């Protein structure tokens, strides 16, 4: 879908190399997520993905 | 300066303006007009087809 | 609305590192010297006396400008709407137009054209300003020569123009004693004050009985001037005058006339009619005015109608259809004082 | 769906005015006022969470604040808001504080804590709620009439907006430095801990663990904790790391602002009568109401004013009427009669008040 | 070009305008085609022939 860009790989802002739970397994890549994927509004998504609860922590 | 001038209204014109700046060095400026742009009033009324 | 917006600013300590000079809407920038860096465990850092902190400052709009915003506009010419009801014998009808001289409908054989607007007057100037019920003809600053603290503290051309032409000054400090903040200058707005001090909108300034209305805003119901409209209607009204009765023999009596605004005053008509018949009353001026306007008449008797001037005694002609009758009335004083029509 | 808590961060709260005159260290101060809603409705930000916590739950007992590196809560029955009369908080919902209160020249607000003794964070602070429409109000309504307006949507969809949320610049606790025979034992206690030493051997670097700093003392070390665990939020008015730019600040802030009506007080009617050539309105108050009235010609010559009491004013009556407007009612619009008599015909010439009725002494110079 | 939008760049500050020779090309009854219009009085709403 919508493209989010960690500098490296063209990837989706659904989909992320740690799709879910981002902040769960790392504090400082979802920081530096927080600095860079800003410019994409489906990083809101990603946010509905790793912060807005759908994490793995839940037992969905 | 504040050097206010009026320039002919040419498209294409290289107008050289001068700046004898008080006890300064002097400097010729190039200008040069590129588009005149006039929109009047949009008001659509009815159509016709 | 604008919005002052900051960084959290950054604490040098141990030394000075020069800011990014880069272009916002009043960007302000100051790295003060000799800051004292303070936290919950006393000082910040362990370095003392070379921290420095710099400190940014800039202003852009903020998030009432989505629904909650004035808009200066251009104002141009007018364009006239009319609303018209005949009672067309005994038939309402109702419809609107354009009332100058160009709006021709045709229903109910009724080619309804209007005459022009004898006037041309606007109650309008090109600058005026709207905000979300009213409208102000001020003229504001245009856009980019706009002035701090006005109407052009903050200028843009529409909610999706991101030219923010921006007013502010805000100009920093150095702050209290060792506190971890930034303090700026006076910078007073717009919308802080006028929006409490427009005052009197337009509904309210308007000459000749004009009204303002919004979505879109228009000039209602200063009816100057004169209005002309042609009709035209064919034979199926008109009925001869073999098919109404010939009055003859009228005579006027007035008991009371009062030269009002009101009913004038009431008249007998002294008729013979030489039938049944429904027929026309019309006074040959119009300063007189008979309420009744189609009579049934029946015979040789005395009718009895009104009638309404301002003559101090109403000597008038009237045509009881195709026939003359001339009425005289002495007409009194009003007696009445206040009257909420015209 | 609900949660905010992870995309906060841990730059801490040192309140540069809780009142009194002087300062304190409180993590639950007040940065900003959000007064725009026409009706008088106002939008706080607090460096909190509310109606949300560490694992995000809608209770309203705990609510993040910071206390020296430390998560501890709150109840949310303890909310004093007060500006000059003790606030009525409406919207508690995590950056957001939503409540309608009169004038006052300062604004505090007021918390328990985990030792259960209430506090408040006081600023002076002069906010002062707007003006809308023409009336004002005693008793409380529950009959009135219609008023169009705007206000804050309680929305929490309201997405493309943020507040500035970063990495902190530390929290330096200088409990976690205990001196052994002149050396420090920089006691870290599951923290990373950022030390800045004036001594040898050891001067500026993180550790994870109880540290001996030798020849140091208390004085000569640091203990400033790079927080990256815990992580709740401030202003942006505290300042940043300092070692790069800034972690960009990430969080949709939601309540925003749609129009609506309201039940707006009425004004009551007054009472008039004719005379000759003007009207004479005596007026009942209900509060101090403006007032204003015009004619009907080439200007409306409108005056403007605000009335307060029973008050009877005249005005004279142009030939085309007069138009007051008193109130958001009806605009009271009024034309002339010619107003008592002239005279008879008579014996003399008894017209010329007749004509003192009809045009008024104006062209009666001509004859 | 009207005398109102001041521009700076590399610090070089510019009021244009306004126009001196204010000329309009143009009618106020005018029919718009996909590339055109014309000056041309369109019977009106309602009163068309
Ligand atoms: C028709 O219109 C006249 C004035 O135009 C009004 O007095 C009357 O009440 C109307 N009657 C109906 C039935 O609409």
């Amino acid at each position: 879908p919508v493209m989010c860009l960690l500098a490296n790989t063209t990837f989706p802002c659904s989909q992320p190399p740690c799709t879910p739970c981002c902040y769960e397994k790392e504090p400082e890549e979802t920081l530096r997520m927080l600095e860079d994927n800003v410019m994409r509004p489906g990083y809101y998504q990603l946010l509905q993905a790793s912060l807005t609860c759908s994490p793995h922590r839940q037992r969905r | 300066y504040e050097h206010v001038t009026v320039i002919p209204n040419t498209v294409g014109v290289p107008y050289k303006t001068l700046v004898n700046r008080p006890g300064y060095s002097p400097m010729v400026l190039e200008m040069e007009l590129l588009s005149v742009t006039l929109e009047p009033t949009l008001s659509l009324d009815y159509i016709t087809c | 609305e604008y919005k002052t917006v900051i960084p959290s600013p950054y604490v040098k300590c141990c030394g000075t590192a020069e800011c990014k000079d880069k272009s916002l809407p009043d960007y302000s920038c100051k790295v003060f010297t000799g800051v004292y860096p303070f936290m919950w465990g006393g000082a910040y850092c362990f370095c003392d006396t070379e921290n420095t902190q710099l400190s940014e400052a800039h202003v852009e709009k903020s998030e009432s400008c989505k629904t909650e915003f004035a808009s200066a506009y251009r104002a141009h010419t007018a364009s006239a709407s009319a609303k018209l009801r005949v009672l067309y014998q005994g038939n309402n009808v109702t419809v609107s137009a354009y009332a100058n001289g160009d709006h021709a409908v045709t229903v109910k054989d009724a080619k309804f054209i209007v005459g022009p607007m004898s006037s041309a007057w606007t109650p309008f100037d090109n600058k005026i300003v709207v905000y979300k019920g009213d409208v102000y003809n001020m003229d504001y600053p245009p856009f980019g020569a706009g002035r701090p603290g006005q109407f052009g503290d903050i200028q843009s051309r529409t909610p999706e123009s991101e030219d923010v032409y921006a007013n502010t000054q805000l100009v920093l400090q150095r702050p209290s004693a060792g506190t971890v903040h930034v303090p700026y200058s006076q910078a007073p707005s717009g919308f802080k004050y006028w929006l409490k001090e427009r005052g009197a909108s337009l509904q309210h300034t308007a000459p000749f009985g004009c009204q303002i209305a919004t979505n879109p805003v228009r000039a209602m119901n200063c009816a100057v001037g004169n209005m002309p409209i042609s009709i035209d209607i064919p034979d199926a009204a008109f009925t001869r005058v073999v098919d109404a009765p010939s009055l003859t023999d009228m005579s006027c009596e007035v008991p009371a006339c009062t030269h009002s605004s009101d009913f004038g005053g009431v008249a007998i008509i002294k008729y013979a009619a030489s039938k049944k018949g429904k027929c026309a009353v019309h006074s040959m001026t119009n300063a007189v005015t008979i309420r009744e306007a189609e009579i049934e008449v029946e015979g040789n008797s005395q009718l009895q109608i009104s009638f309404s001037t301002a003559l101090a005694s109403a000597e008038f002609r009237v045509q009881v259809c195709s026939t003359q009758v001339h009425c005289a009335a002495e007409c009194h004083p009003p007696k009445d004082h206040i009257v909420n029509y015209p | 769906n609900f949660n905010v808590y992870k995309a906060i961060r841990p730059y801490l709260a040192h309140c540069p005015d809780c009142g009194e005159g002087h300062s304190c260290h409180s993590p639950v101060a007040l940065e900003r006022i959000r007064n725009e809603a026409t009706d008088g409705t106002l939008k706080i930000q607090v460096s909190l969470q509310i109606g949300i916590k560490t694992d995000d739950s809608h209770d309203w007992t705990k609510l993040r604040y910071m206390d020296n590196h430390m998560p501890a809560d709150a109840e949310r029955a303890r909310l004093f808001v007060r500006t000059s009369a003790p606030c009525t908080i409406t919207g508690t919902m995590g950056h957001f504080i939503l409540a309608r209160c009169p004038k006052g020249e300062t604004l505090t607000v007021g918390f328990t804590d985990g030792r259960k003794i209430s506090h408040s964070c006081t600023h002076p602070f002069h906010h002062d709620p707007p003006v809308i429409g023409r009336e004002k109000f005693h008793s409380r309504p529950q009959h009135g009439r219609e008023l169009p307006c705007s206000t804050y949507a309680q929305s929490t969809a309201a997405t493309a907006e943020e507040i500035e949320v970063h990495m902190p610049p530390d929290t330096p606790d200088r409990t976690l430095m205990s001196q052994q025979s002149g050396n420090v034992k920089i006691t870290v206690n599951s923290q990373t801990v950022r030390y800045k030493c004036n001594c040898g051997d050891s001067n500026e670097g993180l550790t994870t663990t109880d540290k001996v700093i030798n020849n140091c003392k208390v004085d000569q070390c640091h203990a400033a904790v790079t927080n990256h665990k815990k992580w709740q939020y401030n202003s942006p008015l505290v300042p940043r790391n300092a070692e790069l730019g800034d972690r960009k600040g990430k969080v949709h802030i939601p309540f925003p602002l749609a129009n609506v009506t309201c039940r707006v007080p009425k004004a009551r009617n007054p009472t008039v009568t004719y005379g000759k050539n003007q009207v004479i309105m005596l007026l009942y108050p209900d509060h101090p109401t403006l007032l204003s009235y015009r004619n009907m010609g080439e200007e409306p010559n409108y005056q403007e004013e605000w009335v307060t009491h029973k008050k009877e004013i005249r005005l004279t009556v142009p030939t085309e009427g007069l138009e007051v407007t008193w109130g958001n009612n009806e605009p009271y619009k009024y034309w002339p009669q010619l107003s008592t008599n002239g005279t008879a015909h008579g014996h003399p010439h008894e017209i010329i008040l007749y004509y003192y009725e009809l045009y008024p002494t104006m062209t009666v110079v001509v004859v």
